[PDB]
């Protein structure tokens, strides 16, 4: 056949190839709409109401 | 009221500065004079400072507290004679004074309870730092632990009230009413020990007997009254539950009254007589109070005030004997009419007030309380008669045997009556006659 013996590592390299099956699985991110929320840094903080709101305000 | 509070704090330094026993004394009387001037209150809370108010119920109690707290220094001078840490004594007294003012003016229940039970310490100093009998130790154990063993548990009731109510100002509780059947006992009984009650009288004779003139005067003059003042403020919302279970308390008080009077007859110690006597009178106060009728309550306020005054003066008398003849016994003390006849006048008068002889703010009490109880249940009369009868009975014996019989043979020369003690006895009694002119301030608080 006059074929040539491949290199020492001709198959050791990566194999970058063409796509024939053409089935890339879909890259997706999960969504939990009702996750537990906290207090954003933009939520207005009106200065406190009724001191420390403790027994005698103190 | 912060005027008074800051005055007392600025009096505290005088304890450190040397030789300020008498300067402190005049100041305490002077501020009492100032607190006298400040008087316009109605049933509503008045003089509402940051958290301090004042009222009919609190105004008179505070005046008595300032009154008696100044009279301590007249009563006790052996501390100066001995140089027995006069500085700690004066500091202890003032600290106690501030606590009483803050207890009686705390518009919150929790603030009230806080100072109420804060007073556990300074009183314990007063007995222990200047006691005489070796029993002073076990007595302090009785006093502190009888109190804390029930005084602590109301702390739960207070917080439970908070959770169901949202605050602890007195007017706010009055708007509501609770009937969970443990709240009632937990608060009631906890106050009843300090009242005290006949079944838990036990500690009180011991505390008085082995305590100095000063401590005993404090113990019988405020502590018992302070328990009652809390009751007046707190039973507002305990009504329904109280109505279901009230016959037990009124019964033991009335029954215990005749018994403790018979204990007085058989007793043989000046402080023991007075101590048991003071329990007897506070038995009737507890009765009229638990009646909760208008007559009972408005009279209870009066009898607490008058009883505190008379009990103090009788303790000064007991101190006088203890400081001359050096022994509390009935047997040793006798025939003093021959040694201090002008004093025996005061012995008679203070005895008179304790048996409800007019013009006497004590007497004004029993008319109110006895009317209440009689209305509440006719059955009471069968024991009310004997209760007062034996009340006067032991007082007669106390006055006579101590002052009348032939003198005691073995008695070593002791100084005679003196201006300090004379003025001390007038000061406790004469206001007890004054007040009847204007009982309306000391008679109407509801
Ligand atoms: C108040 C006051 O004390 O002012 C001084 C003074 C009492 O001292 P006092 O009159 O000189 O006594 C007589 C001698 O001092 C001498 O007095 P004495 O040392 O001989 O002692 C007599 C008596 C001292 O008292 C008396 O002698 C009676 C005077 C009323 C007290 O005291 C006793 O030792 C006896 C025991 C006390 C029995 C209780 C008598 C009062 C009953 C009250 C009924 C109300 O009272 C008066 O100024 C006026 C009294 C007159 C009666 C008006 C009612 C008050």
């Amino acid at each position: 056949f006059d074929w040539d013996r491949p290199s020492y590592g001709y198959f050791s390299r990566a194999k970058v190839i063409q796509s024939a099956r053409e089935a890339p699985k879909k890259e997706e991110k999960v969504s939990y709409p009702d996750a537990t929320p906290g207090l954003p840094e933009d939520y207005p903080k009106p200065p406190a109401k009724y001191g420390s709101r403790f027994h005698w305000l103190e | 009221m912060l005027k008074i509070i800051f005055f007392l704090l600025f009096l505290i330094p005088f304890c450190f500065i040397n030789n300020m026993y008498w300067m402190v004394q005049i100041m305490m009387f002077f501020i009492s004079f100032i607190f006298l001037l400040m008087n316009n209150f109605m049933n509503y809370w008045s003089e509402i400072s940051y958290f301090l108010g004042c009222d009919m119920l609190s105004y008179g109690l505070i005046l008595l507290s300032l009154w008696i707290c100044s009279l301590m220094l007249l009563a006790s001078e052996m501390i100066n004679k001995h140089n027995n840490y006069k500085n700690l004594f004066l500091l202890n007294i003032i600290i106690l004074l501030l606590l009483l003012i803050l207890t009686f003016s705390s518009m919150s229940l929790f603030m009230f309870y806080l100072f109420f039970e804060s007073s556990l310490i300074p009183t314990l100093f007063l007995i222990l730092g200047w006691g005489y009998q070796p029993e002073r130790l076990q007595a302090g154990l009785y006093l502190l632990f009888y109190t804390l063993l029930v005084s602590l548990p109301m702390l739960i009731g207070i917080f439970y009230l908070m959770n169901k109510i949202g605050s602890m100002n007195f007017y706010l509780m009055n708007n509501f009413m609770f009937n969970y059947d443990l709240l009632y006992f937990c608060l009631l009984c906890a106050f009843l020990v300090k009242m005290p009650m006949f079944l838990v009288h036990l500690w009180l004779p011991k505390a008085h007997v082995e305590a100095p003139v000063s401590g005993s005067m404090i113990l019988a003059g405020i502590m018992l009254k302070l328990g009652g003042y809390g009751m007046l403020r707190v039973i507002s919302f305990l009504q329904l539950m109280n109505l279901k279970y009230s016959f037990v308390w009124i019964s033991i008080s009335l029954v215990g009254g005749v018994l403790v009077s018979l204990v007085c007859l058989r007793q043989t110690d000046l402080k023991a007589l007075i101590a048991y006597s003071s329990v007897a009178h506070m038995g009737i106060v507890l009765s009229g109070l638990l009646t909760m009728t208008y007559w009972g309550l408005c009279g209870s306020y009066t009898l607490m005030i008058a009883h505190g005054l008379c009990s103090s003066g009788l303790f000064c008398l007991a101190n006088v004997s203890y400081e001359r003849l050096g022994s509390r016994s009935m047997l040793i003390n006798k025939g003093l009419l021959n040694f201090m006849p002008s004093m025996t006048l005061w012995w008679f008068l203070l005895s008179s007030a304790n048996m409800a002889a007019p013009p006497t703010l004590n007497l004004l009490g029993e008319i109110y309380l006895l009317n209440s109880i009689v209305s509440w249940s006719w059955i009471s009369m069968i024991l009310l008669s004997f209760l007062s009868f034996f009340s006067a009975a032991y007082t007669l014996y106390l006055y006579s045997f101590s002052q009348h019989g032939k003198l005691f043979s073995g008695v070593y020369s002791f100084s005679s009556g003196k201006i300090r003690e004379y003025l001390l006895m007038l000061l406790h009694w004469l206001p007890l006659n004054l007040l009847i002119l204007k009982s309306e301030s000391f008679m109407l608080w509801l």
